């Protein structure tokens, strides 16, 4: 019977429509969250892959980083409105 | 315009002899020259009978003990119709406070259970017995007893025993008293019967679910104590407002699932131990089922034959299967919509997912 | 008091068994989904029991974290109808569920062992019986762990599965957004 | 075992009372921005009021809606509470002087944080109509954008210090708190809190449904006292995460040369001493950034959806990646790549 | 080596007699990615041995990216048709 | 510009007898068709058959007027209920105006000769 062991049982025991970017930002949490939760163990043995892990995990983030970029310039998590204000010219048939 | 639809005529007459004539066509502001007491407003049918009464102009006055209860019953008139007064049956006074002025006088007390200040004796005999010897002090010109359905001055119950001996005494003091019997009444927010088959996770029975009972819509009551009230040729007679079909509990238990689309929960185990799980729940504060009560459950309705019915009222009573619809859809899940398919060739000209 | 905590590795056992029947059977999949998260957990206490609780909090904080958040994400947004379990419709594969239990837990017991006759294959995996002696040497000098581990080897010997997995995680970004999202302009 | 239980509960009588207090602190502080006061009337200058507030729900009526879940609108409350509070075990008050003591403390704040978002997720499944639960969707999107950029900031400073250990990630800040080389990070960090805890300028949902008829916390009883006070821990349990990460902990003025001044040897009363200074620098920090909670819940306007997913992932979310390239670079353009101790 | 083979076996088994969703088929797929998760852990430690807690970390990433791929392929069913029926794949 | 609302159509006082026979045929098909619509979206306590009966009383009512202008009138009055019906934009209580027979008998007296409205003062 630890402190922690002690508390960690206490508490506890005493039709529709959607726009795409609000499924998109789910769908793209998972991998982001993956790339950062691989990094702990390059932060965590940074020394001793001192120099080579380094570039390793560089060269990893840049492959990602243009993944971001493909997602930036689609525009992917935009909303998009139809009723659009109108921008033609007036032009009367003489 | 509105109407007087309780009274036969405008100007009446009490046996006290008071004149009391009627102004307005029948509403809000109309007042019928009447002044009465009801004595459990604050409860189950007294509520519906007070909004029957007040509606019309009839002035109430409603002990209470509770002033928070009350408070839904001030909405059923005007100003000046609906009063009340803080009373209690240790103290005289107070009762013939609230019944000095009145033409009628109604008393609907009576727990289902007891109470460490108020047994079933000093409840259902000794406050009919203070407040009939006020009435007759006083000689009020009428009186209404409810007295429970199979009641019988000796009887395996304690309850009914008492309700007998209340009907007795107030018959042997004020000889012109109105007595009726309501059978098992039903309706919106009820004590014992559909909110609790409703509610309840699990029902028992001492017996099986066989105690037979002809139950009635608690409006109904309401509109037969409004019929006995203005009615004056209901002095010394006795009433059993039982209702025309005769229901075993299980029969209104399987009427209950069926409406309510969800297995209602039975048990039926037996009766020591039922008796002894009601004795020990009696200590908490709030109410639950007693021990006299599961004596009732062996108890089916003898219906006295020689008193009078609904339709020496003219009223046509209802009936059970009818109207759980109505007191039952709230509890009614309802989980979803039947038989989706011939839906998917409809579903797909729709845009389901904006871009 | 000191065989009060033997069998929590059985108990975790008897859980898992429970929490997969309740998946099966449950009503509503977001209940199902719960269970999952049952299971999940109850497989993080079984890490932490047997020395890794790193990968308990790995899986907490992945398992958990996103992919059942996106679970009930989807069923929170779609319309997943359903069939609640029954007899008329599921009882029919009772013979063969049987057989087919039978079948692929010995099959996946027996699987693990060399021995050449088949019944001691499996009475070989029944032989959980006896303790691991657990001596202390005084070699490691370092404070290493299994995350630095992973880490040295990750981005040392194996660099070439990272910058695939860098690749599998594109995938996960643009096939996605290729399915979704329409680009008519 | 005793002491431990006595450990306990100072523990959580000081961090519930804390919670407690912390809601009258926000109202008085608040007012006083506002130019008004108050509560000031239900105690001795309303020291009181949070109790009563409390009272009042735990003799309300527990009513549950009648196409609701009732299992779920009761536990999802009470797990959220739980999973709050757990949290707290890893938080130090001084060189050791923690409950957990683990060596993996900060992955257990990152995974407890992860759990933490089920709480909204189930809301809007008590309720069975259609909006409600696209209302929890925006509120959890927001959660789930906005734990990437906490997470990649444990990250960043992870890198100077390679190791899990929050009291070693402290007793690295002697040297330097890490809010002066990442500054930035402090704001980025500061505005990532206050969107987890749903808390303005970001409190789009609970605004949102306060003006339909649902989709948003519509409790009552118990469960209502129980998610206000796991907004409230979650709060201060965020503003730790600040605390040991960037602004030293419990870390203050060298008092070497003053205990040695004062005491001459290592008594139970040095001992007392240096725990009240090392845990009031830890307080009084906490302090500062509730009040900053406060301080921009008065001033700045509220977010939209839209507005809002646009900050995170298309300006912080480049800011880091890019951070997470110029970090290990300048670690190695100086050859000072921290060891594993 | 049992609780992961046991995870497995029943989980395929709930994904082949699943007469009733999808959903189901999606979390059988994630149940029997953990027990090969577990299974391999164990046998890590017993040898104590890196490469199996290697292979476990590369099987989380893998199966997130799996069920992200495979929420936007029913997202995609989702959008032609409306409905997710109990027998429609 | 300003766009109509679910159920609208524009106000059109036709010129003859035989065209607002179909709107009006039209307009009590769709009463009919939408009665269950009434019950489900109106918490109501009786039939749908009861419903229709109502429904068929209201257009008896004014099924014995000739004159064009106010048949027009009172076709685009109940195009207005049914608009103000299928959309949940009455509650119960100005739905349940049209079913007072449905509700409890009031009372016991209810006068229908001479002597009683006198002995009451209503004749
Ligand atoms: N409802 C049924 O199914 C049946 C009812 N009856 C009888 O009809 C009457 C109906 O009462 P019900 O409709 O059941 O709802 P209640 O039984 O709750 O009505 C009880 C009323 O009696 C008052 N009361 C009870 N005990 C005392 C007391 N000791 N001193 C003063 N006032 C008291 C209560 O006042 P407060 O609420 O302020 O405490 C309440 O207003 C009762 O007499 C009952 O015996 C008979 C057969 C069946
Ligand atoms: C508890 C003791 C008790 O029994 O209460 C005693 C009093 C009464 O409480 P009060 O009426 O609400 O406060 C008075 C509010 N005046 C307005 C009215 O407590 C208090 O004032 C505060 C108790 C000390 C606060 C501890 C921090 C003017």
């Amino acid at each position: 019977m630890n402190t922690f062991i002690i508390f960690i049982i206490l508490i506890p025991i005493v039709r529709l429509a959607f726009n795409a970017a609000f499924i998109l930002v789910a769908i793209l949490f998972l991998p982001f969250d993956l790339e950062i939760s691989t990094l702990l163990p390059y932060v965590m043995s940074i020394y001793l892959v001192s120099n080579y892990g380094f570039t390793i995990v560089l060269l990893f983030l840049l492959i990602l980083i243009i993944g971001f970029v493909y997602e930036i310039n689609t525009n992917a998590l935009k909303i998009n409105k139809h009723n659009k204000p109108n921008t033609d010219s007036l032009i009367y048939k003489l | 315009m509105n109407s007087f639809e309780n009274l036969a005529q405008d100007v009446n007459i009490t046996r006290s002899g008071k004149t009391l004539i009627a102004k307005g066509t029948g509403g809000r502001s109309s007042r019928t020259g009447y002044t009465a007491t009801v004595f459990g407003a604050n409860g189950f049918l007294g509520s519906y009978l007070t909004a029957k009464l007040a509606k019309h102009g009839t002035t109430v006055v409603v002990p209470y003990r509770e002033e928070m209860a009350k408070r839904h019953l001030k909405v059923t008139g005007d100003l000046g119709v609906v009063n009340f007064l803080e009373m209690d049956l240790r103290n005289l006074e107070s009762i013939d406070e609230a019944v000095r002025h009145s033409d009628i006088v109604v008393n609907l007390i009576g727990r289902e259970y007891e109470t460490k200040n108020f047994n079933y004796y000093d409840v259902h005999v000794e406050g009919a017995r203070r407040i009939a010897e006020a009435v007759k002090k006083h000689n009020i010109a009428r009186y209404i007893h409810v007295s429970a359905f199979n009641a019988e001055i000796d009887s395996p119950s304690e309850f009914n025993h008492t309700k007998g001996l209340g009907e007795q005494v107030t018959k042997d003091i004020v000889p012109w008293a109105t007595i009726v019997r309501p059978a098992p009444m039903f309706g919106r927010e009820d004590k014992w019967f559909l909110d609790r088959m409703a509610r309840s996770p699990c029902l028992v029975s001492a017996n099986k679910f066989q105690e037979t009972s002809n139950p009635v819509h608690v409006i109904d009551v309401a509109a037969a104590l409004e019929r006995i009230c203005f009615d004056d040729s209901t002095v010394a007679q006795t009433f059993e407002l039982y209702g025309p079909q005769k229901f075993t509990q299980k029969q209104i238990i399987d009427m209950v699932s069926e409406t309510l689309r969800k297995e209602v929960r039975h048990i039926e185990l037996p009766k020591a131990l039922y008796q002894a799980y009601t004795k020990a729940t009696q200590a908490i504060w709030w109410p639950t089922y007693s021990p006299d009560q599961v004596e009732r459950q062996f108890l089916s309705q003898k219906i006295d034959p020689s008193a009078k019915t609904f339709n020496d009222l003219d009223l046509t009573p209802m009936e059970l299967p009818d109207l759980m619809f109505k007191l039952i859809r709230p509890y009614r899940v309802n989980t979803f919509q039947h038989d989706v398919s011939q839906l998917e060739n409809k579903e797909k000209t729709f845009v389901h997912i904006l871009d | 008091m000191m065989y009060l905590t033997y069998y929590f590795i059985e108990i975790t056992i008897f859980l898992a068994i429970l929490c997969t029947i309740f998946i099966i059977s449950a009503k509503n999949p977001m209940v199902s989904i719960l269970y999952m998260i049952a299971l999940f957990v109850i497989a993080a206490m079984y890490l932490y029991l047997i020395g890794l609780g790193i990968f308990s909090l790995l899986y907490i904080m992945i398992y958990i974290g996103a992919i059942a958040v996106l679970f009930l994400f989807i069923i929170t947004l779609l319309d997943i109808n359903s069939t609640e379990l029954s007899v008329k419709s599921n009882i029919r594969d009772l013979p063969l569920v049987l057989i087919s239990l039978i079948v692929l837990t010995i099959s996946g017991l027996m699987i693990y062992s060399n021995d050449s006759i088949l019944i001691n294959k499996l009475l070989e995996a029944f032989g959980n019986d006896y303790n691991t002696i657990i001596t202390q040497d005084w070699f490691n000098i370092e404070n290493t762990t299994l995350l630095t581990t992973i880490g040295n080897v990750l981005l040392t010997n194996n660099a070439f599965i990272l910058l695939v997995l860098a690749i599998v995680l594109l995938l996960g970004i643009i096939g996605p957004i290729s399915i979704t999202m329409k680009h008519k302009e | 075992m005793i002491i431990n239980i006595v450990e306990i509960l100072i523990f959580l009588v000081c961090v519930l009372f804390s919670v407690a207090y912390l809601t009258v602190a926000e109202r008085k502080t608040l007012a006083y921005m506002q130019r008004r006061l108050g509560p000031n009337f239900v105690g001795y200058y309303g020291l009181l009021q949070a109790f009563a507030d409390a009272v009042k729900l735990l003799l309300k009526e527990i009513v549950l809606p009648k196409e609701s879940n009732y299992i779920i609108l009761v536990i999802s409350p009470l797990i959220t509470l739980i999973t709050a509070l757990i949290g707290w075990v890893v938080i130090p008050l001084g060189p050791g002087i923690t409950l957990g003591e683990l060596n993996l403390g900060i992955l257990f704040s990152l995974a407890i944080g992860s759990l933490g978002v089920f709480g909204s997720l189930l809301s809007g499944w008590s309720s069975n109509s259609k909006y409600s639960l696209l209302g929890s969707i925006r509120s959890t999107a927001q959660l789930i954008s906005y734990e990437l950029i906490l997470t990649s900031i444990f990250i960043i400073i992870i890198m100077f210090v390679s190791s899990l250990n929050i009291t070693t990630i402290i007793e690295t800040q002697r040297v330097v708190w890490y809010c002066i080389p990442l500054l930035p990070l402090l704001l980025i960090f500061f505005i990532a809190s206050v969107a987890e805890t749903a808390r303005p300028p970001f409190d789009l949902t609970e605004s949102e449904s306060e003006l339909v008829a649902g989709y948003f916390t519509e409790y009552s009883g118990s469960p209502f006292v129980f998610f206000f006070l796991a907004e409230y821990s979650n709060i201060i349990l965020i503003s730790a995460f600040n605390g040991y990460l960037l602004l030293g902990g419990y870390l203050s003025f060298n008092y070497s040369y003053l205990f040695n001044i004062l005491f001459n040897d290592y008594s139970y009363v040095s001992f007392l001493f240096e725990g009240l200074i090392n845990s009031s620098a830890y307080a009084i920090k906490l302090v500062f950034l509730m009040f900053s909670f406060i301080w921009v819940r008065a001033a700045f306007p509220r977010f939209t959806y839209d507005n809002l997913i646009n900050f995170c992932w298309i300006i912080l979310l480049p800011l880091l990646f890019g951070i997470f390239l110029i970090i290990p670079s300048t670690l190695y353009i100086f050859d000072s790549f921290p060891t594993l101790i | 080596m049992f609780i992961g083979t046991i995870i497995l076996v029943l989980s395929f088994l709930g994904f082949v007699f699943n007469r009733r969703n999808i959903i189901l088929a999606f979390i059988c797929l994630e149940t029997m990615l953990l027990g090969i998760n577990l299974i391999l852990l164990r046998n890590s430690v017993l040898f104590d041995d890196i490469s199996g807690s290697l292979f476990a970390i590369v099987i989380i990433i893998l199966a997130g990216v799996e069920s992200a791929i495979g929420l936007s392929l029913l997202v995609s069913y989702y959008r032609l048709r409306g409905v997710i029926n109990s027998y429609g794949i | 510009a300003i766009i109509a609302t679910a159920f609208a159509e524009t106000v059109k006082f036709s010129g003859s007898k035989q065209e607002l026979q179909k709107r009006t045929l039209a307009l009590y098909r769709q009463f009919l068709r939408g009665a269950p619509t009434f019950a489900d979206l109106y918490e109501v306590q009786f039939s749908i058959p009861t419903i229709r009966t109502k429904i068929r009383q209201e257009f008896e009512r004014h099924r014995f007027v000739d004159d064009l202008s106010i048949q027009n009138v009172l076709y685009a009055k109940g195009h207005m209920e049914y608009q103000e019906c299928i959309n949940f934009w009455k509650q119960q209580a100005q739905f349940l105006k049209y079913f007072p027979e449905e509700d409890d008998i009031q009372g016991r007296h209810q006068p229908s000769n001479f002597v009683d409205k006198f002995l009451k003062n209503r004749a």
